[PDB]
RNA sequence: UCAGGGAACUGAAACAUCUCAGUACCUGAAGGAGAAGAAAGAGAAUUCGAUUCCGUUAGUAGCGGCGAGCGAACCCGGAU
RNA sequence: GAAACGAUGACUGAAUCCGCGCGGACCACCGCGCAAGGCUAAAUACUCCCAGUGACCGAUAGCGCAUAGUACCGUGAGGG
RNA sequence: UGUUAUGGCGUGCCUAUUGAAGCAUGAGCCGGCGACUUAGACCUGACGUGCGAGCUUAAGUUGAAAAACGGAGGCGGAGCGAAAGCGAGUCCGAAUAGGGCGGCAUUAGUACGUCGGGCUAGACUCGAAACCAGGUGAGCUAAGCAUGACCAGGUUGAAA
RNA sequence: AACCGAACCUGGAGAUAGCUAGUUCUCCCCGAAAUGUAUUGAGGUACAGCCUCGGAUGUUGACCAUGUCCUGUAGAGCACUCACAAGGCUAAACCUUAUGAAACUCCGAAGGGGCACGCGUUUAGUCCGGGAGUGAGGCUGCGAGAGCUAACUUCCGUAGCCGAGAGGGAAACAACCCAGACCAUCAGCUAAGGUCCCUAAAUGAUCGCUCAGUGGUUAA
RNA sequence: GUAGGGGAGCGUUCAGUCCGCGGAGAAGCCAUACCGGAAGGAGUGGUGGAGCCGACUGAAGUGCGGAUGCCGGCAUGAGU
RNA sequence: GCGACUGUUUACCAAAAUCACAGCACUCUGCCAACACGAACAGUGGACGUAUAGGGUGUGACGCCUGCCCGGUGCCGGAAGGUCAAGUGGAGCGGUGCAAGCUGCGAAAUGAAGCCCCGGUGAACGGCUAAGGUAGCGAAAUUCCUUGUCGGGUAAGUUCCGACCUGCACGAAAGGCGUAACGAUCUGGGCGCUGUCUCAACGAGGGACUCGGUGAAAUUGAAUUGGCUGUAAAGAUGCGGCCUACCCGUAGCAGGACGAAAAGACCCCGUGGAGCUUUACUAUAGUCUGGCAUUGGGAUUCGGGUUACUUGGAUUUCUAACCUGAAAAAUCACUUUCGGGGACCGUGCUUGGCGGGUAGUUUGACUGGGGCGGUCGCCUCCCAAAAUGUAACGGAGGCGCCCAAAGGUCACCUCAAGACGGUUGGAAAUCGUCUGUAGAGCGCAAAGGUAGAAGGUGGCUUGACUGCGAGACUGACACGUCGAGCAGGGAGGAAACUCGGGCUUAGUGAACCGGUGGUACCGUGUGGAAGGGCCAUCGAUCAACGGAUAAAAGUUACCCCGGGGAUAACAGGCUGAUCUCCCCCGAGAGUCCAUAUCGGCGGGGAGGUUUGGCACCUC
RNA sequence: ACCCCCGUGCCCAUAGCACUGUGGAACCACCCCACCCCAUGCCGAACUGGGUCGUGAAACACAGCAGCGCCAAUGAUACUCGGACCGCAGGGUCCCGGAAAAGUCGGUCAGCGCGGGGGU
């Protein structure tokens, strides 16, 4: 049926080397793909959100737990 | 009525009672030599309105003794111009 | 949100003394029956609260 | 339009619409937590020309 | 000018209220003008003080499927 | 609409001096005013008619007409 | 300058369109007529000018080969709030979270004019089928009423 | 009263008309759009996007490199799901061999995207405010769906041109190839294309092919 | 370079002002090989028989190829 | 065949089978009739009639006749009960004041016509679930399949006649069947006759042609206006190439100039119009009805209060109002004898119902034209081409909930499956021992995600809390999403810590208007109150789901207007499924032999004559 | 400094399973008892309380082993940015760079810290 259509969005919204703030929102997932770091918190649809000033830093430890994290400059 | 205006969800109650006139406390102190105020020889102090009471603002810092006869006063202001010298005179 | 004569049914929210409204969803399929909780109104808080009304 | 008067978009210093939340309020709620209790402020940067001209002067 | 009687298109991007509008038309009566007029008022100052018209109040107060849109009066100035 | 007051058709039907009406259901207080009788310049409107004037036309304009409501069309109102 | 032979080159105009020389629209020719205006102390902006923390009158009066008088009033000047109200602060709130607003290192307005545009009016010009009011028509035509007129000649041959 | 599913005349009345047509002097500068969302909306509107003018800001623009991160397409693959070829074993499962996949994924590029910075070149962007128009696109290439892997078909993504783009080429010809017209000239070099004659330009050079008029319409 | 925005100007009528022209002759019309970046402007000649350029400034009933546009005149169909 | 007949109709394309008639039927009407015109208890028509008289409706001479079904609709009648308007009446509630008192809201009961309920009526609508085709007729004007089957007529008959039957979809007053006569009616056959034909000729006259005289019209971008082929918006005189062609007329033909005329009939579009219809919305003429005026008297019964004064409803009866009739001065005004009706009716105000007679309107959109079908919001995959995003009437499947626990917290447990072995089993399961990155589970759809849990249980509880929210994701806006921290106070845990609903992503929707609880801002002289505001919350298949109105269906071939090649039917263009034709391989038939002829399954092309697709010029 | 054991991290299969050997009072485990605190919706299996013997069998630790897993080159190819072409078409080629998957060689059954304990 050519019935229905949904928008959707998701992704990620704050990749590596990126300078965020307390209060951006990281990346936007349905599951735990992306498990929150340190200095990471996360929200109920899984979101990954800052709690502090730092440099988003990546982490893949051969696929499987992915983990974002934040290391602040100063 | 569909453009943007209307599908708001307002109401309030519109009533609009009694407004005052802002007189600075800069208009009365800094410049100017006392004239007094009074009701009438403050309608040449730049403050002509009529039809509506007079309120006193405090705004300008400055130590100076003035007297003030408005309809209405702030606390701020009173506890302005009598710290500096001065009586401010409310109808009875 | 459609209300009708089906089952569970949009409960209000009392107290003793004080007057707030929670709002709750219950329903009368298997208990239904005791809705007596627990809600802290703008009072002195912690109240004996029922939404059953 | 008297309307107008009564709808949030008083005029403010700068001039720009006061707008609160048409999210949802009386009829059809008990859903959600401070959703209902969210009747903050709001501001349009791209609707505020073609709406105080209907006000602008009776400020 | 006053009075009796009194539309619709149109507008509400449809249409029943409401608008159009007491517009148009019809009719009666009268003049060089008519209407109105000497307070069981306006109004909130223990005030002004026949009526009409002009300015202003103000497009405020207020009316309204609270939509379209409609819209006074008092104070004050002035013709008399 | 909380809807006063004026007005009117049909039923009813008050007082008058420690009186009556009103002051946006209603009540007390308070305040203003006294109907059911009449007449009455001016300030206001408009313009057939007249004079004067015009960053009004100069005849495919200007009134329709530099005269004509004529010729002409229609049974007629009417058009022209 | 005029005219002309020859060579090269060369798909009217407008409109409407994805796309026009179009076998899509318009139009015989010329002349003349013919379409973004005007109004409201209205709203908003640009420009210009006079004043300036103040800036201006309206109706009208008196004068008119000229204009002055007229400050009832409107805009500045404090904001915030549903409102009472309070005030450089006010709303939500049982005091500290934020929205709006002053101060930001810092930004004055007002009147008039011309102009861009908005609004309310017929609002750029021309154009309809239709709806409403009043009135004119049965001298054509469909019928009625009243009173009059008209139907050569021939045939068939009912009742009594 | 020569045109009646509601007469005629006058008037309301310049009725409405999201419709069709028309809209006149000049040169100079910039220069669009047929997309998104909503709409008793679909040929109409609002708002955003895109345009111009002014002011402020004044390199934040752009391309490109490096660094970093994120996405599972093409391919591939048989480890899950569905399907599937042969045989062994005793229908399934399991074993050997062999597969196909938009809604399978043990794996997984190119490229793309966000941020920082400029090792370098260049040039604009954002904000505030006045006026807009446009919201019917079209063709080709690539990547898809729909359709018979049909259509000058239709519907999306992306690049270019036409739309508003003259000039050269392709005979003619919007789109294709080459190229973006400030003005003047009996001046010169090139691109795409060609160089017997009808138009300008070697019936040019060397080594081959093809007896066909193939070139100058197609296949089993 | 279309829609669109922005800028500088030409031309026409009326108005104020200034310099003026006109019977040895205005405007208008007719011709032309000149001037200006465009809108356009000028010289000379012909016609004409009364009025009218230029400059500056103000105001508009201000610029036509179209609308099966309006009025008027004259063509084609044809000597049919 | 139809209609019986004479007759009548669309002035100007329809004379008929239309209408109309005599005849028949149903029904209404007691006479100021029913009915109708009308602003008007005036007047008039019906009718100077009055019950085989008049109005309405259907059928349509005449003959034989006219069945079955009243469930619903309509109507007539009956009517216990059920509900129902104004009004009569008044408890309670409430406001203001010192009070008297002055005042809002507001019942039980009672209350008219109707409706519901019961029955009946069909020459009323209407059917053949309330029952199902009595006679007659039958492929007939009902006919589809169909040119049906047989016979007649013809050399040959799709129509015509006669029968039969499977009557798509005949049928007894929207009458069935038949019928002499009648018919500018419709159909078939025959005779006679003929230029109607084979097949045209000859002749005449009036025009056409010529001369003299008079002299229009529609039309017209401009013209110095060929042919073939191709290209171009897709059928070329102005484009390309080639071919042909001296200049200019007259008489003639109509292929072309997508020739003229009329902004198009059809079709679509427009929140355009008009006429018409009804069980679309709504109102009204009209009509019915209760109460109240005009509008009084005498009795009985029933209601009650007051100390017979009565106040009302009903029945009854009489009259001065009122109405109507006769005679003397026809219409009346008048006095009168009187006649009858006579408190009803009529009329005025008010209530309720009925009401397409009339009036104003609504009746969506997408859509490979429109209709019909189907679809609009939200959630998940795929398409989507590795950020995001991205269409179609593209490909699948869900939601408009649920859970007092499936929440919070704190503890605790580990799955599906197979094998081996066991008793009501002999597939699965119940048990046990192994294997087992989960091949399970997570309320439902799906994806992502989850083994250290977001799988399964238990204790304690109500964080499914209030006042807020820096800073971000997302949208044009309006929405929507996520969130540390802070405050007042609570929950579990020893504690750190966590919690402001559920693994997440659907389980929903603006504004207006109103209901309920609370707080006390305003409350138009003041002090209150009504009322309004604010906090909270309730009402919504508004499903066409960013929602139009509180409230709405159809028809037009009688149609109108504004537009559109933006959009269909004809044609042409593009394509070539389908159609047509050719070709390849060859099993086999052809006694033997593939190919003298024929060519299973299957494949490759051509043409552009089919039905189509697409929508390119032309509305 | 040597080794070893126990605990706890980084690392989260090139550090995993299977087979096999070694270890015996310093440490670890099984075992014994277990009316009560506490507890298995039944059972002190596991949670738990109090501690001898024995044993190391099982589990655990270490070591050998690479049969299977896991990881995984070079070379070439698939695909592709960009540049330029061919067929009516489904499609396909050339240049220039980037560059898989699979399979093969091979690679290794870890490595790197902190703390405590007991031995030479
Ligand atoms: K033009
Ligand atoms: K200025
Ligand atoms: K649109
Ligand atoms: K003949
Ligand atoms: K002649
Ligand atoms: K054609
Ligand atoms: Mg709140
Ligand atoms: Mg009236
Ligand atoms: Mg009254
Ligand atoms: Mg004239
Ligand atoms: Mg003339
Ligand atoms: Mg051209
Ligand atoms: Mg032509
Ligand atoms: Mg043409
Ligand atoms: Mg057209
Ligand atoms: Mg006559
Ligand atoms: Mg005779
Ligand atoms: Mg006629
Ligand atoms: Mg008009
Ligand atoms: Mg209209
Ligand atoms: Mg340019
Ligand atoms: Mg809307
Ligand atoms: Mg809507
Ligand atoms: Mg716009
Ligand atoms: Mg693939
Ligand atoms: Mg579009
Ligand atoms: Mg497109
Ligand atoms: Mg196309
Ligand atoms: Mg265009
Ligand atoms: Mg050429
Ligand atoms: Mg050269
Ligand atoms: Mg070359
Ligand atoms: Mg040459
Ligand atoms: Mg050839
Ligand atoms: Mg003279
Ligand atoms: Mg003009
Ligand atoms: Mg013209
Ligand atoms: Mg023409
Ligand atoms: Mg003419
Ligand atoms: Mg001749
Ligand atoms: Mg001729
Ligand atoms: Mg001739
Ligand atoms: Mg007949
Ligand atoms: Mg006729
Ligand atoms: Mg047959
Ligand atoms: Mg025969
Ligand atoms: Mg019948
Ligand atoms: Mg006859
Ligand atoms: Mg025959
Ligand atoms: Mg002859
Ligand atoms: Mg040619
Ligand atoms: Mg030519
Ligand atoms: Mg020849
Ligand atoms: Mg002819
Ligand atoms: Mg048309
Ligand atoms: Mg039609
Ligand atoms: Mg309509
Ligand atoms: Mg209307
Ligand atoms: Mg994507
Ligand atoms: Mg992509
Ligand atoms: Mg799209
Ligand atoms: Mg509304
Ligand atoms: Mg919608
Ligand atoms: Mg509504
Ligand atoms: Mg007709
Ligand atoms: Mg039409
Ligand atoms: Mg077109
Ligand atoms: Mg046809
Ligand atoms: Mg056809
Ligand atoms: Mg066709
Ligand atoms: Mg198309
Ligand atoms: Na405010
Ligand atoms: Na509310
Ligand atoms: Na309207
Ligand atoms: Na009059
Ligand atoms: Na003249
Ligand atoms: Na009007
Ligand atoms: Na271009
Ligand atoms: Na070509
Ligand atoms: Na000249
Ligand atoms: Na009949
Ligand atoms: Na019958
Ligand atoms: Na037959
Ligand atoms: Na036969
Ligand atoms: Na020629
Ligand atoms: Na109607
Ligand atoms: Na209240
Ligand atoms: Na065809
Ligand atoms: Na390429
Ligand atoms: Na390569």
């Amino acid at each position: 049926n050519g019935r229905d259509s949904n928008p959707k969005y998701l992704g990620v919204k704050k990749f590596g080397g990126e300078v965020v703030k307390a209060g951006n929102i990281l990346v936007r997932q349905r599951g735990t793909k992306f498990k929150a770091g340190q200095g990471v918190g996360m929200g109920r649809d899984h979101t990954l959100f800052a709690l502090s000033d730092g440099k988003v830093v990546f982490i893949n430890k051969g696929k499987g737990a992915r983990f974002i994290s934040i290391e602040a400059a100063q | 009525r569909s453009r943007l205006i209307a599908r708001l969800p307002k109401r309030g109650f519109n009533n609009v009672g009694t407004t005052y006139e802002v007189v600075k406390l800069s208009q009365l102190q800094d410049l100017e030599d006392t004239t007094f105020d009074r009701d009438t020889l403050e309608a040449y102090r730049l403050v002509r309105r009529k039809n509506r009471p007079v309120k006193l603002l405090a705004s300008g810092e400055i130590s100076r003794a003035v007297t003030v006869h408005v309809d209405a006063a702030s606390a701020a202001a009173i506890k302005a111009v009598e710290a500096a010298g001065g009586r401010v005179v409310l109808p009875e | 949100a459609k209300d009708g004569p089906r089952i569970i049914v949009k409960m209000e929210s009392s107290a003793g003394t004080g007057f707030y409204y929670t709002t709750t969803k219950n329903r009368r399929n298997t208990q239904a029956k005791l809705e007596l909780k627990k809600y802290d109104p703008v009072a002195k808080k912690h109240v004996v609260f029922r939404e059953k009304k | 339009t008297h309307k107008m008067a009564k709808r949030r978009i008083k005029i403010t210093g700068t001039g720009k619409v006061m707008a609160f939340k048409s999210g949802k309020r009386h009829q059809n709620t008990g859903k959600s937590g401070d959703e209902i209790r969210g009747k903050g402020k709001g501001f349009v940067l791209a609707k505020a020309e073609w709406a105080r001209m209907k006000l602008m002067l009776p400020r």
